[PDB]
DNA sequence: GGCCGCCATACTGGAGAATCCCGGTGCCGAGGCCGCTCAATTGGTCGTAGACAGCTCTAGCACCGCTTAAACGCACGTACGCGCTGTCCCCCGCGTTTTAACCGCCAAGGGGATTACTCCCTAGTCTCCAGGCACGTGTCAGATATATACATCCTGTCATGTAAGTATTAAG
DNA sequence: CTTAATACTTACATGACAGGATGTATATATCTGACACGTGCCTGGAGACTAGGGAGTAATCCCCTTGGCGGTTAAAACGCGGGGGACAGCGCGTACGTGCGTTTAAGCGGTGCTAGAGCTGTCTACGACCAATTGAGCGGCCTCGGCACCGGGATTCTCCAGTATGGCGGCC
């Protein structure tokens, strides 16, 4: 039923690969938890807006177009899922 | 005795639907009325921008020896044009990838 | 069947064949272009609404749209878009 | 003796590969578990479209692209090449949050 | 060819003898003033400026290894 | 002969004298109040318009504005903001 | 002949003009039709926000032994509240100055 | 009537005063001309927008409301000027 | 001897004073001449409301204040007290200029 | 001190593998074809929106005249960035092991969406009254000015921690 | 007697503690103009009623999400090592930081101009609303070859071993 730790499910090699896409070659040992924290807080900043949209839509199923609105509110305008 | 109804896009010789754009502006609630040349001009601007970006996409796909547009080609086309980059700096592309971008200090001797 | 959901597929397809008769396009790139055209459409719409606000105008005309282009769109592509938009509204004016 | 690359050679090769690549780097289902976990931390038993989950995935990945690019710029400006969370905090502060 | 750079470096440090010792910066600019290469041979100077501190003719004042200050021996 | 120019003067004056009966007002601080009222009003009104578009509702009720407060206003103030809004709509329906 | 009218601000018992906010919403091109609770809700929100910031400005003025608010007090009030800073991170204030802020390395010893 | 070299009209000590308001301890000599160029580009963008407002209004005198609109469209919203 | 403060003492005194102060730090007349100069390069004989000129003045001042505090954040992140142009370039490019 | 030999490090050619480059091959999005529908259209029409014209009047523009504030420039001075190693430190490379992610396969129902129904709910409008801005003024809070008090920061002063020569005396 | 080891007195810097003085804050008189308060009005807000429409609500269904089961190996993860990184230490050429007089042009006070910013009547252009009509664009399908996936040889990367040179080291 409940879930308690899935932020660590965003694995360290995944962060390594992302910084390879981000152009970072050497990634300090303190980086990974910092990235987990900032992705953490940013994901509540997203999902709070997205859910607030959703019960404003009176729905129980979260749509991707809600995510698009929540991102463009935060200046993170998305191409590839509109409509 | 109604005459033949043509289309405003063909009347402007253009491809984007002038009627759809004028409809969406009338129901998008940005003004009470819409000027006569406003949707034609808007559609012309949008089509010209779409024409450049589709030409860049096709050129990038041909340079990548592929005959079908993939979002990688779109990202490489958008981010390599300075004015479109200033247009779409904060814009997220799905599955487009990133520019090949390495700093000179990151490259070895 | 279902209700028709309007999108910008066929017009992008035609403009692509105008600029590139030889190539194809993926549906994901199609959706990205629909997001592009909708995004820039809403940007220009909001800017023209702001100019109609500042000029206290009940109507957004092509002057307002040209103003919003030259505000939003940078430089030489903007003045080009002015040129083809002007040519388009002239040859539409002449039917 | 096995052939062994110098430090960063595989890292820069990965850099070239993943800049060439377009696919997602996060596992979809543990990410979905985290999304549902934080969702029920706000409202219990939400339902999520899978496409919404991959959209959150790619948005997060784009943010990570941006913030490591800013972080790498800061660390170069910090006369370093190993990035640190101080660089991330600095970039986070400069971006206005 | 010429003489080894040990004589050159000792001449460079014996030129001044400030109370606070010559930096690696000041001594390499002094050796460049002589005309000796300091850009590709900086590994040679790099090993030399710890080999002489270890050998005891020169003692290091405030820095460590090849960093900081250097002064001549007591006798 | 002149024309009236509207501002939010007397209302902010009333509110300040409610919270501080003995505190005075400088005019450019009052300009900052008028501009702040206009700015936040336009932000919330635009957000309500967007939410009305996204739910396809042509009518913006208190639910839309409540959503806009939950979005823009961060947390603790937004919670208090919902509190006076609920009490105000209750007393308005009772009056 | 006619019932004697009270303002809807008085019906709410709030100081901000419900009618003026309602007409600026209806003429601001956001929706052609507006629910009744929306402008009273927004006006209550605005009055509460201005009440908070005016309280903060008044206490700041009493701190500086000044009877009247100044935009220096406004700058001190906005920048020293976290949620108001989140509201107004990108907002420039005329004649406000900045926070007294010296970095730790800038201070002697 | 023609104005030629007024970028130097914003004096170097004025830049030092601003850096004191910015809290800068030590200001290099290269800071001032770079600052002049950066403010030149910034105010060029702002005046481009605000003039475009002015001829769109069929006016000739630059008004402060247009200044406010131009600043806020760059995300630099200013209060106190009739906005 | 005449009294003389060390480098930084008058600097910090000016820092706390101008953080305390709220007035404009720019000579008004050459600023007005410069905005007329730049706007003349776009369209001729352009006229300015003087209040709009002072509004541009404090807008420019506060924009440079934000740029300079970001610059000082970069400089202390680069472990320095003397700001240099790479600080401002980093701030502009990370901020998105 | 000269002269002569020995190895560290920069050059410098060789080998193994990761991925690009060439085929090969099946396949499932691409796009083309077909039915549908709604959406653009077109013209009357009807109300209405902004450009035009004229005026007007006021605030920036131009010009001027004292007047020192501030820029400027010069010049002493202390501190700043950082260059280069030194030295600890640490995180990728490699490799293997485990484990659940992925796949792929199947059951089942939750609510998303769709249609229907009937009900709220609000914009508009003629009119009516009431407050808030326009405008004028008038009067004490703070700007400004003048005389004090601390700040504070540099300067001036003394005790103290630390480095060093040879007397002296004890042993060869 | 000669010689040498140490300890004690002598030499060097360093930090610890007091004080002024001028800039900055502290206490007191003035005035002014701008906060603030008082008044005309007319625009603004709205009560009643209505028109008519959006929208809340029932239901259902089905499909698209949720739940479960077996197998792989992709991914996670753990750990040894190795070579790169990070960052201090210290010095040094410098580079503004800052004291200070001049200049001058900004600043402050005074005068005339008209550009144009903005108010008001016109009316003529303008563009939306509506009945109907269509045709092009969208829902659905269905083939196919460009691409997804697979396999073999080069290129290139890239490290790794073998040479001048120059610095390092030793004898007569």
């Amino acid at each position: 039923k409940v879930l308690r730790d899935n932020i660590q499910g965003i694995t360290k090699p995944a962060i390594r690969r992302l910084a390879r896409r981000g152009g970072v070659k050497r990634i300090s040992g303190l980086i990974y938890e910092e990235t987990r924290g900032v992705l953490k807080v940013f994901l509540e900043n997203v999902i709070r807006d997205a859910v607030t949209y959703t019960e404003h839509a009176k729905r129980k199923t979260v749509t991707a177009m809600d995510v698009v609105y929540a991102l463009k509110r935060q200046g993170r305008t998305l191409y590839g899922f509109g409509g | 005795a109604r005459a033949k109804a043509k289309t405003r896009s063909s009347r402007a010789g253009l491809q984007f639907p002038v009627g759809r754009v004028h409809r969406l502006l009338r129901k998008g609630n940005y003004s009470e009325r819409v000027g006569a040349g406003a949707p034609v001009y808007l559609a012309a601007v949008l089509e010209y921008l779409t024409a450049e970006i589709l030409e860049l996409a096709g050129n990038a796909a041909r340079d990548n020896k592929k005959t079908r547009i993939i979002p990688r080609h779109l990202q490489l086309a958008i981010r390599n044009d300075e004015e479109l980059n200033k247009l779409l700096g904060r814009v997220t592309i799905a599955q487009g990838g990133v520019l090949p971008n390495i700093q000179a200090v990151l490259l070895p001797k | 069947k279902r209700s028709r959901k309007e999108s910008y597929s066929v017009y992008v397809y035609k403009v692509l064949k105008q600029v590139h008769p030889d190539t194809g396009i993926s549906s994901k790139a199609m959706g990205i272009m629909n997001s592009f055209v909708n995004d820039i459409f809403e940007r220009i719409a909001g800017e023209a609404s702001r100019l109609a606000h500042y000029n206290k105008r009940s109507t957004i005309t092509s002057r307002e749209i040209q103003t919003a282009v030259r505000l939003l769109l940078p430089g030489e592509l903007a003045k080009h878009a002015v040129s083809e938009g002007t040519k388009a509204v002239t040859k539409y004016t002449s039917a | 003796k096995p052939h062994r690359y110098r430090p960063g050679t595989v890292a820069l090769r990965e850099i070239r590969r993943y800049q060439k690549s377009t696919e997602l780097l996060i596992r979809k289902l543990p990410f979905q578990r985290l999304v549902r976990e934080i969702a029920q931390d706000f409202k219990t038993d939400l339902r999520f479209q899978s496409s919404a989950v991959m959209a959150l995935q790619e948005a997060s990945e784009a943010y990570l692209v941006g913030l490591f690019e800013d972080t790498n710029l800061a660390a170069i400006h910090a006369k370093r090449v190993t990035i640190m969370p101080k660089d991330i905090q600095l970039a986070r502060r400069i971006r206005g949050e | 060819s010429g003489p080894p750079v040990s004589e050159l470096i000792t001449k460079a440090v014996a030129a001044s003898k400030e109370r606070s010792g010559v930096s690696l910066a000041a001594l390499k600019k002094a050796l460049a003033a002589a005309g000796y290469d300091v850009e590709k041979n900086n590994s040679r100077i790099k090993l030399g400026l710890k080999s002489l501190v270890s050998k005891g003719t020169l003692v290091q004042t405030k820095g460590t290894g090849a960093s900081g200050s250097f002064k001549l021996n007591k006798k």
